[PDB]
């Protein structure tokens, strides 16, 4: 296949992505979830993670690491330590809505995933760490998670494969940065969601000192689909090393902000037009797209014109495929503002543990503050750019990247829109 | 400065020289003791960028 989208509704994994039919056990039944799950958890875990690699499915949280080799570093030998597998249910990240739809639409998905990921890698338990503010959504789990181990697929018998898994389900407390793999360990432990360094590892150190891994929402829902259906027709929709359905949250600046299911290496431009109904005003009144959450940065509408949905197509477009969020900006944006206002979150979000981060980002959001009034002189354009650089690389987690690479993205491409500001400013005042 | 002309006559013809051109009494040719503000300038290294200590 050379060209990618037009995804059927007979191959979309999440069936009820809308809540138009139950979101309960019968629904959930009458949609074909929990379906020989029994017999996927007998053929074992050596089999699961052959079929996720052959899937070639990578990670929906951000990162995008491969999934099948990141659930194979716990299949060893236990040391005596309980394992466990770990749900980001956090979701903090702008412009992203995915995985609060699937956990209040399609929550016995996300609890058989449990299941199948607990199986695959050797595990008594699946905690889904949810946001806090997503007080419905976690009572909605719980309801799906009660109607699970009242029908016996969960618990001292997952399914009559005696296996024996618990799936909890702990809320948060209103922070960005515990949507992190190790700070989201660190608050499920009881500490403030400050992430811890690697080495060592959640695989070999986790959650209470356990083998664990931290997974996504969309990546554990999609797991049994991938069992049930095998690794050969996910890997088949996609593109090489970028294969599967994507959810895609398309919000900003156009018709009908929404969030849909679409087939990997799908056209941006055909992705907006299609599924949100086009830019605002047209797509000459696009001006610019941050194609996955406020981690990656901004590209212009020039770029947009061909570019795909794809980790390589955004790294070949410098920028990357993250929560897959489609923040859309017109031209009637102010996009220094925009993105100020961006990196002002990233200021009241950081956990202030690591001093590149802490300092560097208050820094960024006091310069980007007087960019947006103008009240610079054009060598802190260059300034901002190294203290961007600075931070980047040079933190604990990945926050300080994604803080750092929207500066980067706005200073890359609107740089005379920046330097129109400031002397426009230098002109009214002198 | 203040020398008759009679005087100045008898230094030059005395000394062989001109004097008065040259007088080694500053009256009123050297600067002002009160001055306006200046404003230094800055060396090479006044940049915002570009200026890591461990390339210097
Ligand atoms: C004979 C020459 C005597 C000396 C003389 O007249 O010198 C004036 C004057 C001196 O020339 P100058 O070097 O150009 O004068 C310096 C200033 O230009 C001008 O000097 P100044 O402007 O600083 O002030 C000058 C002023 C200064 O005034 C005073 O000193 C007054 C003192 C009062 C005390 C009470 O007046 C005088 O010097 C007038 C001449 C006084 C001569 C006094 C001789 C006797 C002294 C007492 C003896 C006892 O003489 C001439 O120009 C010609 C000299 C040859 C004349 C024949
Ligand atoms: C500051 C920060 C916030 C993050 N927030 C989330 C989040 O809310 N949800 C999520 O699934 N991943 C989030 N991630 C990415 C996690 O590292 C990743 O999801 C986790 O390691 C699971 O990996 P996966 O993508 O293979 O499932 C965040 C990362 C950083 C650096
Ligand atoms: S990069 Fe920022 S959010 Fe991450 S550990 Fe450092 S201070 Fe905390």
């Amino acid at each position: 296949k050379t060209s990618f989208g037009s995804l059927k509704d007979e191959d979309r994994i999440f069936t009820n992505l809308y809540g138009r039919h139950d979101w309960r056990l019968k629904g959930a039944l009458r949609r074909g979830d929990w379906y020989k799950t029994k017999e996927i958890l007998l053929k074992g875990p050596d089999w699961i993670l052959g079929e996720m690699k052959t899937s070639g499915l990578r990670g929906r949280g951000g990162a995008g690491f491969p999934t099948g080799l990141k659930w194979s570093f716990m299949n060893k030998p236990s040391d005596g330590r309980p394992k466990y597998l770990v749900v980001n249910a956090d979701e903090g990240e702008p412009g992203t809505c995915k995985d609060r739809e699937i956990m209040r639409h399609d929550p016995h998905k996300l609890v058989e995933g449990c299941l199948v990921g607990g199986r695959a890698m050797g595990a008594r338990a699946a905690y889904i760490y949810i946001r806090g503010e997503f007080y419905n959504e976690a009572s909605n789990l719980q309801v799906a998670i009660r109607e699970a181990y009242e029908a016996g697929l969960i618990g001292k018998n997952a399914c009559g494969s005696d296996y024996d898994f618990d799936v909890f389900v702990v809320r948060g407390a209103g922070a960005y940065i515990c949507g992190e793999e190790t700070a989201l360990i660190e608050s499920i432990e009881g500490k403030q969601g400050k992430p811890r360094l690697k080495p060592p590892f959640p695989a070999d150190v986790g959650v209470f000192g356990c083998p664990t891994t931290v997974a996504n929402v969309e990546t554990v829902a999609v797991s049994p689909t991938i069992c049930r259906r095998g690794g050969t027709w996910f890997a088949g929709f996609g593109r090489e090393r970028n294969s599967g359905t994507k959810l895609f949250n398309i919000s900003g600046h156009v018709n009908h902000p929404c969030t849909v299911e679409e087939e990997m290496s799908v056209p941006l431009k055909e992705l907006i037009e299609k599924h949100a109904g086009g830019v605002t005003g047209g797509w000459d009144n696009l001006l610019a797209v941050i194609p996955g959450g406020s981690s990656t940065p901004l590209i212009p509408k020039s770029v947009c014109e061909t570019v795909l949905m794809d980790f390589d197509a955004l790294v070949q477009a410098q920028t990357g495929l993250g929560t897959a969020a489609v923040i859309v900006m017109d031209r009637s944006t102010d996009i220094v503002k925009a993105i100020a206002r961006l990196i002002e979150f990233y200021k009241h979000e950081s956990c202030g543990q690591c001093t590149p981060c802490r300092e560097g980002v208050d820094w960024m959001n006091k310069v980007m503050a007087r960019f947006v009034k103008g009240d610079a002189r054009p060598a802190e354009i260059d300034s901002l750019w190294e203290i961007s650089k600075q931070i980047e690389g040079h933190t604990i987690c990945a926050l300080g990247d994604g803080a750092a690479w929207p500066v980067q993205g706005l200073i890359r491409h609107f740089r005379p829109e920046l330097e129109d500001r400031m002397q426009r400013f230098a002109q009214q005042h002198r | 400065a203040s020398a008759t002309r009679v005087i100045q006559k008898l230094r030059n013809w005395a000394s062989g020289q001109d004097l008065q051109a040259k007088l080694q009494l500053r009256y009123q040719e050297i600067a002002k003791r009160t001055q306006p503000p200046p404003k230094l300038p800055v060396g090479p290294s006044h940049k915002l960028s570009n200026n890591y200590y461990c390339t210097r």
